[PDB]
């Protein structure tokens, strides 16, 4: 994205010299509603499924908000070794069908 | 006869009912039921660990022997059907073995009465026909219609073939073959390592049939000894 950056150099002696030290000062509020940025096209969520203290899942959320264009994502979990995994259980799903990982 | 067969269609129609129910997924969990040693789950997660290119062994959650990964292999789509059939399996073997074993019994009580080395009046504790007509059918049922028994077979836990291979060694050690015994009790110990101990039992037995005398001075005793060890340790 396009951005533009206020630089204040603090070597120059227009700007700090020793009778006079700077203090920067910045307007900012939420902005409304509309003219808000579009959110982000990647983002994530982790949560825990089920209730009780014998048997449980691990789920993770990912989200793409692109318009037209798929990209590809490199996932790493690490679990230990008290919470024993079942590795025949493990499903993918996007738009209620099978996505099959090129690696594993 | 027929109510043999009667017996085991009720079992089989039970078992099915129970295959269909909501509380298949209940039964299948219970720590009364499975072990770590016993559990289905742990079959397919080893069935699909191998898919994967990854040893089942390298991990911590199965303890499967090979020869229950090549059956399940080849036999994944089956399952339900495998438990019934072993469970009928082991309950004909034990009615037969009793039937036999009732025979040698009253032959054994008859032959003792003319040495007459029985009291004169011990009458009420000796055996008669009537009495053991119906033994080995009731033995089936008990098998067959036990709770524990169907909620072992719908779970479809691994205990059942170890229990359909205890009642093979018991028939053919009954029936009196030392060879097919020997093999049975091999494939037992390969399952679970305790039953080992039943190795002596059988062979007294064995002896027993044979009419050889068990003493210390003996020669045909450890012949036989020796034979049927050699079988067992090389099976
Ligand atoms: C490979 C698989 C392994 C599986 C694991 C299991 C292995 C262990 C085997 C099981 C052993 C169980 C019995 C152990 C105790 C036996 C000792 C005993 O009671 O002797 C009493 C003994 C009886 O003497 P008796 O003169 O006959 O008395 C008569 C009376 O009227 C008294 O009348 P009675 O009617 O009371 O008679 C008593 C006795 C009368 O019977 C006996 O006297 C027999 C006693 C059996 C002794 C067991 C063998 C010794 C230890 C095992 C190691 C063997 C060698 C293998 C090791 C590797 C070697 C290369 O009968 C019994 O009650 C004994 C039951 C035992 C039968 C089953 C055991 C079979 C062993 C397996 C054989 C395998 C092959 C061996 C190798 C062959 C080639 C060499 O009295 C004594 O004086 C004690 C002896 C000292
Ligand atoms: C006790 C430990 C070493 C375990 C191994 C058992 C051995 C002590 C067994 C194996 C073979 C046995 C022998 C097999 C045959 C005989 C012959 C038996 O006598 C006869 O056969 C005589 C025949 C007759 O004249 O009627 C006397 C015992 C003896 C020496 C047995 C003594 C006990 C032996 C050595
Ligand atoms: C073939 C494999 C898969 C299973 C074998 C099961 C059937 C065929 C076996 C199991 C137990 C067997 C029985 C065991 C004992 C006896 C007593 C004997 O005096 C006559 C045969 C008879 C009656 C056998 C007939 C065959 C039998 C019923
Ligand atoms: C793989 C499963 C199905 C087992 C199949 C039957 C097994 C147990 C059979 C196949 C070959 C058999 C062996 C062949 C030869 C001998 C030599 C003999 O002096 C003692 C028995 C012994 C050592 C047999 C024991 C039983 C045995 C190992
Ligand atoms: C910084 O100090 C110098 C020397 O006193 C002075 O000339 C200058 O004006 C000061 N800062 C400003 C306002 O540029």
């Amino acid at each position: 994205t396009r951005k533009t950056y206020a630089i204040y150099d603090l070597l120059d002696t227009a700007m700090i010299n020793n009778s006079r030290n700077l203090n920067i000062q910045l307007k900012w509020k939420r902005p409304p509603e509309n003219e808000a940025p579009p959110v982000p096209f990647l983002h994530a969520q982790r949560y825990v499924s089920g209730y009780g203290l014998q048997k449980g899942e691990l789920s993770t959320l990912l989200y793409n908000t692109h318009p037209y264009r798929a990209f590809p994502v490199l996932l790493l979990d690490t679990v230990p070794w008290y919470l024993r995994l079942y590795v025949h259980t493990l499903t993918i799903t996007s738009k209620g069908k099978e996505n099959k990982p090129s690696y594993i | 006869a027929a109510p043999l067969v009667l017996v085991l269609v009720v079992a089989v129609t039970v078992r099915a009912a129970l295959f269909r129910s909501s509380l298949a997924e209940f039964i299948s969990e219970r720590v009364e039921v499975v072990s770590p040693l016993s559990s289905w789950k742990r079959v397919v997660e080893g069935l699909s660990l191998l898919d994967l290119g990854v040893s089942p062994y390298s991990g911590a959650v199965f303890h499967e022997t090979p020869l229950i990964i090549y059956l399940f292999h080849f036999l994944i789509d089956y399952a339900e059907l495998v438990f019934m059939i072993t469970d009928a399996l082991t309950a004909i073997a034990l009615y037969f073995a009793i039937q036999d074993f009732n025979k040698v019994v009253f032959k054994k009580q008859k032959l003792l009465l003319e040495l007459d080395q029985y009291a004169p009046d011990v009458a009420e504790l000796i055996r008669t026909p009537m009495e053991m007509r119906y033994i080995p059918l009731k033995v089936a049922l008990f098998y067959l219609l036990n709770p524990y028994t169907i909620l072992s077979c719908v779970a479809k836990s691994t205990c059942a073939i170890n229990n359909t291979l205890i009642a093979f060694f018991i028939l053919t050690t009954i029936k009196g073959s030392a060879f097919l015994s020997a093999i049975f009790l091999a494939l037992a110990t390969y399952q679970s390592l305790y039953p080992l101990t039943l190795f002596v039992p059988g062979l007294l037995y064995l002896l027993q049939r044979q009419y050889i005398p068990v003493k210390m001075k003996s020669k045909a005793f450890w012949i036989f000894s020796w034979e049927y060890a050699m079988m067992y340790v090389g099976s």
